[PDB]
């Protein structure tokens, strides 16, 4: 209606890799891959991300191989001009739950899970988006009836989400050894995410550090270089008849 | 600054050659002295710090 | 069309000169300076935002208290 | 007897230059 | 040794929409058409055209209509995420006999029937060349053996053709009466095949012969304007006073 | 007759106007004698002389 | 001369504008 | 600017005939263009000829040697 329609506003979290010389937490961005293929990917998709793209971020090269021998990936045609099946290699995207966008919302009573290949550069302050909503499922507030089949989630746009909650405790189990909570999960899978959303960012925070004290080296120089030049015009005396 | 004038900024070519060693050495004593900030102030969210590193099942 | 003029004009070298310490030079009365020619220009370029902005975070706010039960 | 020098010392610049915008030191 | 390679060259024959004022033979499009449909589409794909270029050309709305819904296309997803088949309108395209190129190979011999949409503009001497070798096949020349599953053609460069010869008398029956003859069928089916290579040559040869004509009369006004602004400059009579 | 032709040539306003409708009449009358020439030189081979247009089964 | 010109080159922008676009089924 | 001194005569271009000069002398320009440039039209065709027909033979006894 009014407040409703718009949702709720989500905090300011203070996300390890915000600040001008903050980098992503590399555990937890393998921790919340281990959140996505065991409760995500089922119905999520992630088509940008290729098993290629984890090697020196949280998996190993042995480890992202044997992670893409486990699925099962459709290739051809063979010479007899048939479609067969090999294992994954690394060059090849993660796997999508669904054939396509109608498969999945026949799936999902019509409602369409969206790729989150991108969802935190894909949402207002999307951050904190993703963590406020998976962790804030709760009751809907008194005379507000939710649609059976959908679930109240006030930071959900009009408040009726078809997504259940999927963030229960102990929903994963983590292999460094971290309790795995609700407010753990969501951290790490949001860290993941927002990886996913920019891998360059690590590279472009060191970039922008050091252009910019170097640019602005240059900038005292331009500025001595110029008043250098300007000296002889600005210091001059100039003698003129005229009074008034 | 008059010494140093005497060596480099009497002939063109060299104080070119200056300015594209100084290009050149300049910056690449800013990139190790920027990566070494981020390596003090990011300690344990490294990639290389990941514990159970190598030991997927 | 060139113009005629008559005028004694003296200059020294740019290397017998301070070239950066003007710029901090009677900072206070280049402050006040600023301020006292532009005062009106200023109050004529923010009073209007932040007037028209206030008041309508007063409309949002007042009709977003008028529809809850 | 300076054209020879202004050669000599344009040449040192020209590769100092391409030194610097390709580095090829994991060539050498 | 190199006379085989090059392969034996194609006579001229005198085609009905050869001329610079010469349309199609619609009759002959229509039948061509037919002996497609009954002979070359087995195997061969003719990816570019469509149902609805037929109308107005060899067949009537109707005609098209009814004849595209006979076959069937994939189509799809339905509202459950399913693929499903449907008979043909006359937007669709005409239906390809093999799923994709290693499955035509493996059909024929592990050559591949090249798609025949081009094919007249796709060859030297295309329309007499294609005319040439479809009712070509003849006994090889003394001395020339042909390996098994192979045609000899002296058409077909090299010689040894994978193509059986399939134009043979009466192998259509055309709805107009006139007999299905090995070269009445070559003939016709050349005309359609030189039709769908190049279906805007009566609209664009049409153009040319209006514009060439108008050009000309535009040329003799052209060299009139230029002669008439410099008879001024030369019938002028000048007068000096040097001599050698 | 003398009335537009004592306006073509002494306004170029009609001499323009005599322009576009000289370019528009005698583009047609080009386009309808090609099209009659083609017609003659072509008959028996246009889509509406097709004897079985119509029956396809 | 000012009038008379006017109107003449409003003749021929009109006939430039049926013969540029040639509407002939639009006079309904 | 060059100081020239000379008298030039000019007719009205609507006072002459424009195109009949096309046609004038004719035998003249015929004889003028095949004069001046035959040798130029004979260093132009006889190379690109003679080789072209020399190619031709050459490619004949080539292809009747390999024969049996
Ligand atoms: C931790 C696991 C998961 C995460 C992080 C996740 C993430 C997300 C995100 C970011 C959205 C976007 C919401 C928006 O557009 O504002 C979403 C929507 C949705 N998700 Fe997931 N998802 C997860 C698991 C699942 C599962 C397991 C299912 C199905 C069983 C599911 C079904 C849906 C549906 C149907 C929607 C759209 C709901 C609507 O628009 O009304 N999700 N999810
Ligand atoms: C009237 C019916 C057909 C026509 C007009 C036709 C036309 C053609 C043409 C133009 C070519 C290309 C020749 C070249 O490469 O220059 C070709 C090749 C070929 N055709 Fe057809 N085709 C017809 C029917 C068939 C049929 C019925 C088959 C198989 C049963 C077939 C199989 C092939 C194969 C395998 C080739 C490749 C030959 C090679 O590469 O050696 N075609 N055909």
């Amino acid at each position: 209606a009014d407040e409703a329609e718009h949702g709720l506003e989500c905090p300011n979290y203070p996300w390890p890799h915000e600040g001008i010389l903050s980098s992503y937490d590399h555990a937890s961005i393998r921790r919340g891959h281990q959140v996505y293929q065991q409760v995500c990917a089922s119905c999520h998709s992630m088509s940008l991300i290729s098993y290629r793209d984890l090697v020196g971020v949280a998996y190993t090269e042995e480890e992202a191989k044997a992670m893409a021998a486990e699925i099962e990936v459709v290739d051809g045609p063979n010479d007899e001009g048939e479609m067969f099946t090999r294992p994954g290699k690394l060059s090849d995207r993660l796997p999508e739950p669904y054939s396509n966008e109608s498969a999945a919302r026949f799936a999902n009573g019509g409602a369409y899970p969206p790729d989150l290949s991108l969802v935190t550069k894909a949402r207002h302050n999307g951050q904190n988006y993703v963590f406020a909503l998976l962790t804030g499922y709760r009751d809907p507030p008194a005379g507000i009836s939710i649609r059976e089949g959908l679930h109240y989630n006030p930071y959900f746009p009009g408040g009726a989400i078809a997504m259940p909650k999927m963030l229960n405790d102990e929903a994963v189990e983590y292999e460094d050894g971290t309790p795995a909570t609700e407010a753990q999960m969501g951290k790490d899978v949001v860290s993941f995410l927002s990886w996913a959303a920019e891998p360059e960012m690590e590279e472009r925070k060191l970039m922008g550090f050091k252009w910019i004290f170097l640019l602005s080296l240059a900038l005292l120089q331009a500025a001595y270089y110029r008043r250098l030049k300007w000296s002889v015009l600005k210091s001059r005396k100039l003698v003129l008849d005229v009074v008034n | 600054f008059e010494g140093f004038y005497k060596l480099i900024m009497r002939r063109n070519s060299v104080y070119v050659t200056f300015i594209i060693a100084g290009a050149f050495f300049g910056e690449r004593a800013v990139d190790y002295g920027v990566h070494k900030l981020w390596e003090r102030n990011n300690v344990g969210k490294r990639y290389e710090d990941i514990s159970v590193l190598g030991q997927r099942p | 069309q060139p113009v005629k003029l008559k005028a004694v004009v003296y200059a020294l070298s740019p290397f017998q000169q301070k070239i950066m310490t003007g710029l901090w030079k009677d900072l206070p009365e280049k402050i006040h300076h600023k301020v006292s020619e532009n005062w009106i220009s200023a109050t004529l370029l923010v009073t209007p935002v932040v007037g028209t902005y206030w008041y309508a975070q007063y409309f949002k706010e007042q009709e977003k208290l008028e529809h809850r039960f | 007897t300076i054209d020879i020098q202004a050669a000599a010392g344009w040449g040192i610049a020209a590769a100092a230059g391409a030194i610097w915008v390709v580095q090829p030191f994991g060539w050498i």
